[PDB]
DNA sequence: AAAAAAAAAAAAAAAAAAAAATTTTTTTTTTTTTTTTTTTTTTT
DNA sequence: AAAAAAAAAAAAAAAAAAAAAAATTTTTTTTTTTTTTTTTTTTT
């Protein structure tokens, strides 16, 4: 049979084509359809808030009835992109829609998702837990008869959550006169297929409760969108799977979520670019360049008083240096690592949490919160296919980002021996019997530690005040000392500022573009750094009662280069000048020399 | 593929807004609401007067629009209803009671299932049919084929058979033995299975049986008749036999067609699924009937000297025989049927044309057959045996005489008929009945027909009322006149213009019916003169006659009074009757 | 185990014709809890019901 | 399971697209396409000899395996007629391909339709036997759901021959929500369907053996092209049928012949002309219009001598008069009817066999071969529906045709009176209790009676010597008397003619073993059919002069003085004789292609009757 | 050096899925047979 | 020429052949979820 008339379907496609047109009203979806055409994509994404704004009743129909309205939507998109382009619409055979925006009662978690939302469009929060091996499902299978020289093509359809009989899912193996066929794999069509398992986000679940999880199904251009441990938010259709041919049914209908869209946490917001953003950042770059770093570091973490040099170093780690890779295969890392250490109540954890709130891909961890295998990667067994499997630790997740360690001194020594890999290479050489690997874990480490004896002993050398060895302090590019100086004006200003704060976005834009920027250094700066490091590498550099803090090394020179390049990234000059070199010299001097 | 709600509003617009200014359909709607009218006939010419494309849609898709028109008029009745119906019929009482109790227990806000409703045809008490558009051309039963299925064809043909009005179920009604709620089962198929269990909400909730029983009392029936119509001879192709269509009649269209008449049916051609058969071809075949929406009877089944004027207008092709024409016109008009104590006397003339060959006996006979309102024609052995009488098919269906009952039977080659057919004809002449007592049949059929006979040269003289010798003998002048007449006919395809044009056959049948409905008396004054004339002819014959001769004179005199159209039998009437008898004698 | 919809003059539907249309059902939640005898209510020597 | 490409189908469709492509050739099939598009007919008839000469291999392939091959042919036809006119090609969901030509090995008869010819387009002549009611078959059925304002179109595949499944045969009645669906009969689509039964002809069949017949399923386009009794040549696909489902089968496969086309095997509806032949007839008429009747009359029936008046009269019959149906349906006939009465060995039966071989739709009736109910029509019940059907008789078959009555004298009085209304009005009004009708048989009758005593006695009057009533001899409009004078002189005449025809041979075609307007004037001695066929249609009206003259001559004939004593009338002069005069005058004028009957034709008619009727009995 | 956390491997149980499966009876159709009517044919 | 007798025709009823029509859940398997035990690796 074929439907000739359908008021619902016809009006659905009419309303959709009207909505997706949008050229006369602000061109939102005209721009989006042109964008996916030019970018060669066929899964549009549609703001349900705008759909409600235009045709609210259509929106309610869409939400409360998913499969019918979505089929109507995707076919209307097919016709619309057919109008705007011909060969493209012919090339791509079916144009999907995904949904997005605010889904008031339907924006749920795997706990609150009851059967009330069956056949409806839900928006489920929560982490990912499983990610199946991606597999092609056959959708248009071509065969060639060797004897007859004729080619056929059986077809299939997405009978995922509808009635399915054996006739649809037969696959040819014989010709009509018993002349066995040969399948043409390349001429056929295929659709990758993955299945993940969302779980209620571990914090948001009520305490002492075994968590609730919901299965999710993924198809073309959605398979490798979320690995395990992703803070995903899946918008999709919640439905029932038919238990195949029965003769006795308990009535227990298993359920899934056919995902019509997949998103990560919004923090990784590299695309947020616009005319106002470029205008203001160009103003900032051009009208002032001799105090970009000073002003930015000053306004970095306004809540905490002082810490001028330490905050400047935080900004140095945040921007980073420049990863210098060599033709031979050598790689000299571009990322600074910092160890705050100081008296209690000197905002060490607050600087850490500041980085965690602001930076992209910033991972918290506390001293004995993660023990080894958590911090670096680990190797588990699949336990179904027998093979090994790699479980990415905090550092691996934090690759090209930052890890903030709190209670670093109270972190076990074994963990620090583990991060001996990462603190210079950015790579973890995990290995067990069945799998060897070399995982890119290239990420900065900010750390906080309290000194031995609970509080910093003012009248002892830093090597005696720190419970860490020359090796570890060398792996850290920067070590910083903070002491509560109890001077009267100091106490006055710190308490005044604290009470004042008891009574940004441009920075977020600036940081990642500056990270993108890759300056190069001048010969003036090169000679200057060579002779400055030579000055430092000398007993004459230090003096009695002013002991060094960390064992000065070629690492110290290299991290001075990273600091200078970082200041160049701040200045947007693409030229590490003597200004940057001098500033890095001042920073390393203050960080590396402390009195006794 | 049109919005049927939109078209429903348009048919409402047409029904309400049509005028001619009297609001034809508005008045019919008032009559409907009062229940002074059980069937409404829509006129597609009237539809096309404003919306021809609507007529196009109807004709290409009829039964759908029968349903839509019916529903629209049902919806429109309360708008025009003025006063309460008098509840004429038990059906009307039933619909009033059902409306009462549903309005009683309605719960107006509440919503109910689609099946907890009165079937839409159960409450109508009005039929709706279409009168086909004049723009459509009347088809032919061979040409009406599969591409006309579901379409409003217009066809013409002779009705050869029709069953008697039987009651047909349209909505069976049942009553539970538990919940006291009626149940209704509509009917579309020719046959059906009757329900067993009750779907009433109370029965299902209590989980009792509710084995409902069928009620012939609270159900709806409609009169149901079926007729077998067939092609005229003239529109058959050269070699073929005429083809037949099974027309189905129901409602106020029944009891119109009878076996023999010529009809034009506007009807929806439709299929019926074929079940209980083992054919070759797969798929779905279908016996096709014709739902009849408008039956009409067409053609023969619809001035002091008026006698001579009408008499000379019978069969103007044939030359001469003017007095035979006068006698034939009397045979058509008839005399009177008087009702005395114990006896009944037929009032029908019988005429026999005994003649030499080539005197157009058969032409006169055929002209009478086509002219007469209810007529039949037999030629020798074409219709013998049970062709004149009735045979059982079971059902008893009439031959030529029974068809010509209350009419005219035109028999050709009277002398050459079979002995049995001659005997049956004699009984029909004597008593206007046929008393069959064969193996399968025991019957006394009522065959009231004037008999017109043709033959070429005692029983005939004794039986018949008028017997006319028409013998040709050569003559120079008269054969010149006949030759001139017939050759003018062969030139101009028309009679030679007399002083007055011959009158049309339609007006002829009209005047014959008007004269037939004008039964006059024989006075008391004229008994003397008519007795005198009868006794006089007895003297002359003594120097064949009998009481049949007096009855022939009387019947002819009454027929002459009928034709004269006024007053009672008179001297001139008896004079002309005796003149016709004397000219039969001179023959 | 029988398609009731009988069409005349045609072979019948097969023996076990029915497949459970999942799109068109009404479904409601259900939870299978485990209850245990109140520990005070348990007798001295007895495992909880 | 849509096929991407098949070399076989692609090749066949290309070959037949070439075959239809007729411009570099004379344009025959292109012209056929254009005329059928103009007609609105949707079958094109392709000659198998054409297909064989252009590609013998495709002819072999098609005549060995029809249905898919003809699917290719019909798809090519649809593409081709779309190129000529896409708008018309869109009109019909399919177009069809009839066949014609020399089906050499594929010409058998239903006795010889063995099991070797399955899926092969077989050619078969035979007589129809049945005519099932032409009833619709649904192909594309539309439905409307009023609850959901929905419409559906279930689709059906004509698997009359292949395997058919219930899933294909479902007629929907409820939606997915168990709502009620109402069929849309008008919006649906149907095709007619009829079964018939061809039979081996009894003239062809073995003498002592039972009949053998084959079933033929005429779908649309071939509804009423075959009634019972007709001669028909059916060409089409013998196949097998599917037994309805069920776990058991015997091997039996009742078989049919899904006819690809059926044509009238009589081969007597033959107006086949060319423009040159039309011009030939036109000049033949106009150049010598005044002598053309005698030209035709002398021409007609060669291989017989003299009887020139009878040849003129049989021309008057065959050319026919003109039927007249006046304002009120008073139908005055326009056929001649001739009674040959004459001594034995006067070629009367030879004239009858001549008109049998020549006149289209001629049929023989013997004295006691055919009889009454056989001669005229009949009424009989069905016994499958208890309904009265009508069985058309010999005369009704011969409607607008000729019947040759051999030994008319021997038909008993019952049939001799049963022929009365067909003789005059050309109709048979039959009726029994169920059904009545007036079957129309506008026939013409050439009847060869023989005299009483076995040979005419010269001295006895014709009325004594003919064993036939004046009643009937009125209805006959001409009675021609053929005596064997037995004189040696005319015997020399007839004898030399007869033995010359015994000496005439097939020219050149034979060696000694036994079995154009004008003719090449062979010393020892087609267009007849062409000219008389065109002649039949003209309605030459009578002039005033002709009507007055014919009237006066009829009055003279009626008057007794016109016959001298010693002559005896052969047929009494009723008004039928005047109408005879008019009809013979019209037939002569039709011979002339006059467009008006003039005094020439009138005096020829009066000459005809004066010779025919009044006989000189000698003492 | 002892404790313990994790890993892999092994087993039990509940839910879903898999698999197995001709025979008897009824109805159309065809074909003859028989009755009774009609028709035709032979006799006085 | 019409009556009597016989033959054939028409129509209803019956007997067999062969193709259609109808009825028609229960037991076993086995994957998946869960728990349990012995061991090695790691931490106190
Ligand atoms: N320089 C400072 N200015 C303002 N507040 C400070 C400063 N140093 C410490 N604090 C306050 O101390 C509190 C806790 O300090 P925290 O970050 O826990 O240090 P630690 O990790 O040494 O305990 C915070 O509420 C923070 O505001
Ligand atoms: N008086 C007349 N006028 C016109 N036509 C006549 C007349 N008499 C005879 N005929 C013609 O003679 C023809 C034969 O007559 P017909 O109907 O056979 O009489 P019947 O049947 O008694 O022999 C008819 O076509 C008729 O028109
Ligand atoms: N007029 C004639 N001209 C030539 N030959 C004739 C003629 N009449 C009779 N014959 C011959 O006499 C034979 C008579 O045959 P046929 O016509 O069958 O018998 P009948 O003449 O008794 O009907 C024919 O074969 C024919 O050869
Ligand atoms: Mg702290
Ligand atoms: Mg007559
Ligand atoms: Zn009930």
């Amino acid at each position: 049979t074929v439907v000739l008339d359908d008021v619902e379907l016809r009006e659905a496609q009419r309303d959709y084509l009207d909505f997706l047109d949008d050229e006369e009203d602000q061109g939102i979806y005209q721009s989006k359809v042109r964008e996916l055409i030019s970018d060669n994509q066929y899964r549009l994404i549609v703001n349900v808030n705008d759909l409600r704004r235009k045709n609210e009743k259509r929106a309610n129909r869409l939400l409360n009835n998913a499969f019918e309205e979505l089929v109507a939507f995707q076919r209307a998109l097919k016709d619309f992109v057919a109008s705007i382009d011909a060969t493209y619409a012919k090339q791509y055979e079916e144009f999907y829609v995904g949904l997005e925006g605010s889904f008031g009662s339907k924006h749920v978690s795997p706990r609150t998702l009851t059967s009330c939302f069956l056949s409806c469009v839900v928006c489920v929060e929560g982490i990912v837990t499983k990610c199946s091996l991606v597999r092609p499902k056959v959708v248009r299978s071509v065969h060639y008869c060797p004897a007859t020289k004729k080619t056929i093509e059986r077809r299939y359809s997405d009978l995922t959550t509808l009635v399915a009989f054996p006739s649809s899912s037969v696959y040819p193996t014989k010709d009509e006169e018993n002349n066995p066929l040969e399948t043409e794999y390349g001429l056929s069509v295929y659709k990758d297929h993955q299945t993940i398992t969302i779980q209620e986000m571990p914090e948001k679940a009520p305490a002492g409760q075994l968590p609730r999880s919901v299965d999710v199904i993924l198809d073309d251009d959605l398979v490798d969108k979320a690995k395990p441990g992703d803070r995903v938010q899946v918008v999709g259709t919640y439905r029932c799977l038919p238990g195949k041919k029965g003769g006795y049914t308990s009535g227990t209908f298993r359920t899934v979520l056919i995902a019509c869209n997949v998103k990560q946490m919004s923090k990784d917001a590299q695309p947020s670019f616009s005319a106002e953003d470029i205008a203001k950042i160009k103003k900032f770059s051009k009208t002032r360049s001799k105090d970009i770093f000073d002003q930015l570091a000053k306004s970095l973490a306004p809540s905490i008083h002082g810490h001028d040099y330490v905050k400047k170093a935080i900004l140095c780690l945040l921007l980073g240096g420049v990863e210098r890779d060599l033709e031979n295969g050598s790689h000299i890392r571009g990322d600074i690592n910092i160890l705050l250490i100081g008296d209690p109540s000197v905002a060490k954890s607050q600087l850490l949490r500041y980085v965690l709130c602001t930076a992209p891909r910033a991972i918290p961890t506390t001293g004995r919160g993660s023990s080894g295998v958590g911090l670096t990667a680990a190797v588990t067994t699949d336990q179904e296919t027998g093979e090994r499997r790699l479980e990415a630790g905090a550092m691996v997740l934090a690759d090209r980002g930052v890890v903030c360690i709190d209670e670093f001194d109270k972190m076990s020594d074994m963990d620090r021996t583990a991060i001996h890999e990462v603190m210079e290479q950015g790579r973890v050489t995990i290995a067990k019997a069945g799998i060897h690997a070399r995982l890119n874990a290239r990420c900065s480490v900010l750390a906080a530690a309290n000194p031995v004896y609970g509080r910093y002993d003012q009248y002892k050398t830093p090597m005696e005040n720190i419970g860490l060895q020359d090796s570890l302090l060398s792996r850290f590019d920067l070590l910083f000392i903070m002491l509560d100086q109890m001077d009267p004006e100091q106490d006055r200003e710190i308490s005044d500022h604290v009470l004042r704060m008891h009574r940004a976005a441009f920075m977020k834009k600036y940081i990642h573009v500056a990270k993108i920027i890759k300056p190069v250094l001048t010969q003036e700066s090169a000679t200057y750094i060579a002779e400055e490091y030579s000055r430092l590498r000398s007993q004459d550099s230090m003096s009695s009662d002013t002991a060094r803090t960390s064992p000065v090394t070629a690492r110290t020179l290299e991290t001075l280069i990273r600091l200078a390049t970082a200041h160049a990234k701040a200045r947007m000059s693409k030229t590490v000048d003597l200004q940057d070199a001098e500033e890095a010299v001042e920073l390393v001097q203050y960080a590396y020399f402390k009195k006794v | 593929l049109k919005d049927y709600a939109l078209e429903k509003e348009k048919v409402k617009k047409f029904l309400q807004e049509f005028y001619q200014k009297q609001f034809k359909y508005g008045n019919q709607l008032v009559r409907l609401a009062h229940r002074e009218q059980v069937a409404l006939y829509v006129d597609l010419d009237d539809v096309a007067e404003d919306d021809p494309e609507l007529v196009d849609s109807i004709c290409e898709n009829a039964r759908r629009y029968a349903k839509l028109f019916a529903d629209a008029v049902q919806e429109l009745l309360p708008q025009y209803k003025e006063r309460e119906v008098v509840n004429k019929d038990v059906l009307d009482v039933y619909i009033e009671h059902r409306l009462m109790m549903e309005q009683r227990s309605r719960d107006p806000g509440m919503v109910r299932s689609p099946q907890n409703q009165y079937p839409a045809e159960l409450m109508r008490r009005f039929e709706l049919y279409f009168q086909g558009p004049s723009s459509n051309k009347p088809r032919v039963i061979r040409e009406v084929r599969a591409d006309s299925v579901g379409k409003l064809v217009t066809v013409r043909g002779i009705v050869t058979r029709v069953s008697e009005v039987k009651p047909k179920m349209v909505v069976a009604t049942y009553t539970c033995d538990q919940c006291g709620a009626e149940t209704y089962q509509p009917i579309q198929s020719p046959t059906f299975m009757p329900l067993i269990m009750c779907p009433s909400q109370e029965c299902q909730t209590n989980r009792s049986g509710g084995r409902l029983y069928l009620q012939t009392r609270g159900s709806r029936f409609i009169k149901f008749q079926e007729m077998k119509m067939q092609e005229h001879s003239d529109q058959v192709p050269v070699g073929n036999i005429p083809r037949s269509i099974t027309v189905l009649v129901e409602g106020e269209n029944t009891r119109i067609a009878q076996p023999g008449d010529h009809v034009s049916v506007t009807g929806i051609f439709l299929p019926i699924l074929r079940t209980g058969f083992r054919q070759v071809v797969q798929g779905l075949l279908s016996e096709t009937y014709l739902e009849a929406h408008r039956i009409v009877k067409m053609n023969k089944s619809e001035e002091e000297d008026f006698y001579e004027k009408l008499a000379a207008s019978i069969a103007p092709e044939i030359y001469g025989h003017e007095d035979v024409k006068k006698a034939l016109l009397l045979l058509l008009v008839g005399g009177v049927d008087q009702s005395p104590r114990g006896m009944k006397i037929r009032g029908n003339i019988n005429i026999c044309l005994m003649g030499d060959p080539g005197v157009a006996k058969s032409q006169l006979l055929s002209y009478i057959d086509r002219l007469a309102p209810r007529s039949q024609y037999t030629t020798g052995r074409g219709s013998s045996g049970v062709g004149l009488t009735a045979a059982v098919l079971l059902t008893l269906e009439g031959g030529a005489l029974v068809l010509a009952d209350q009419g005219v039977c035109c028999i050709d080659e009277f002398d050459k008929m079979a002995e049995a057919d001659r005997t049956a004809i004699h009984e029909v002449m004597e008593q206007q009945t046929i008393s069959i007592a064969k193996a399968g049949i025991l019957t006394t059929l009522n065959a009231r027909c004037s008999i017109l006979a043709a033959a070429n040269p005692a029983a005939l003289l004794s039986r018949f009322d008028l017997l006319w010798l028409i013998q040709d003998r050569p003559d120079r002048d008269n054969d010149l006149r006949l030759a001139q007449h017939i050759t003018y006919v062969h030139q101009h395809s028309r009679q030679p213009p007399s002083q007055f044009e011959p009158l049309d056959m339609k007006l002829m049948r009209r005047y014959i019916a008007m004269c037939r409905e004008k039964q006059p008396m024989v006075p008391e004054s004229l008994a003397d003169y008519i007795t005198a004339a009868y006794v006089e002819m007895r003297r002359e014959a003594w120097a064949y006659t009998s009481a049949r001769t007096l009855l022939a004179i009387l019947r002819l005199s009454t027929a002459l009074a009928r034709l004269r159209m006024v007053d009672v039998v008179e001297k001139e009437d008896v004079n002309e009757a005796i003149r016709l008898m004397e000219m039969s004698k001179d023959s | 185990r029988k398609c009731n919809t009988d069409q005349a003059g045609r072979p019948k539907c097969p023996l076990d014709p029915y497949f459970i249309m999942p799109d068109k059902c009404k479904c409601v939640d259900f939870q299978t809890l485990k209850l245990q005898e109140l520990p005070d209510a348990v007798p001295h020597g007895e495992m909880p019901r």
